[PDB]
């Protein structure tokens, strides 16, 4: 269910009932929101190392 | 004669001796690729292979 | 306490010595030269596994980290590099033997 | 012999016992974890290191092993980070 | 889990371990040898009932073995350059 169950069109969907598109711009943004939390940790990593 | 001889591959293993042969015909060593921190995300005509998305939320 | 290895001339967490010549080791370098050779290894005179005494005095402190060694994948960046140099060093020598 | 440590699941190359429950642990892991824990990590019985029975008893290429690193570090990684999301589901 | 029994190599189904040699025994096999013996038939120590702590318990080479690799590569490289640095200097 952690890897079946990801949220699509702002709803909570099974990712195998989706649109072939859909589930592409899903595990596209899903991707995207990991992409943010590194770049989030990063900065926060650089700005210590710097000082 | 009053010298040894060197064995200059005393204890190397059979690793090493390849290891030490490859810098001794002056190639480079190899490098671990570090293009991992950067992910670049897939293009249109890979999504397809779901393995190949699944490697880049693994990473 | 801090030390330091004969052979290889890093700090030591094994702190050993022979009997048989004054000189300091790490307990795994000096039993596998043993195991080769059967001999100290700057004295040259017979040695053997039992002749050898060991400080339980506490080894060398941790070398403190580089700012770039706090990551794992630098650390194994760092360890790659590290490498290299270490081979190119022993690759010297055995060049500079042969001149 | 194939021993398998109970902290990490790993084969292990220095299987120790615990007497207080009988488990096969890494030397160094139940040492460590006695050392911030005190415990037996899976009876929760008082333990010491005193009470660890030890059990009885080749290369390729240094650029293969230091990927072989980099890959299994990332795989440590990732489960951790699972196990923070699954935890938090 | 399984385990081979030290006595005699068969698996063993109620292990316990020598405390003095870290050996696996069937509880079946070292209990007759504790009461006609006393003793175990490697290390030939003295080994009583109570000693008997019973036994009650991934794909990749794990980091501590890898690690353990490089070590080892490590010290054939040091007791190497060791040597040409022994031949270089006299």
């Amino acid at each position: 269910c952690t890897s079946e169950i990801i949220l699509s069109k702002d709803k909570f969907t099974r990712i195998a009932i989706l649109p072939r598109e859909e589930q592409m711009k899903a595990l596209n943004d899903e991707f995207q929101m990991y992409r943010g939390w590194m770049n989030q940790r990063a900065k926060r990593a650089a700005k210590v190392e710097k000082k | 004669t009053h010298l040894p001889v060197p064995d200059y591959d005393a204890f190397l293993t059979k690793c090493m001796l390849k290891e030490m042969d490859r810098m001794k015909k002056k190639e480079e060593m190899g490098k671990l690729d570090m293009s991992r921190c950067e992910l670049p995300a897939p293009s249109a005509v890979k999504g397809v292979d779901r393995k190949l998305w699944a490697k880049v939320l693994r990473n | 306490m801090s030390f330091v290895c004969g052979i290889s001339g890093e700090l030591t967490e094994d702190p050993v010595v022979s009997q048989v010549s004054g000189h300091i080791f790490d307990r795994r370098l000096i039993v596998k030269f043993i195991a080769e050779n059967g001999t100290d290894p700057i004295s040259h005179g017979e040695l053997s596994e039992d002749q050898l005494v060991s400080l339980k005095s506490g080894g060398t402190g941790s070398a403190p980290r580089n700012v770039s060694g706090t990551s794992i994948p630098s650390l194994l960046k760092m360890l790659q590099d590290e490498w290299d140099t270490v081979m190119l060093n022993s690759f010297s020598l055995r060049q500079q033997l042969q001149i």
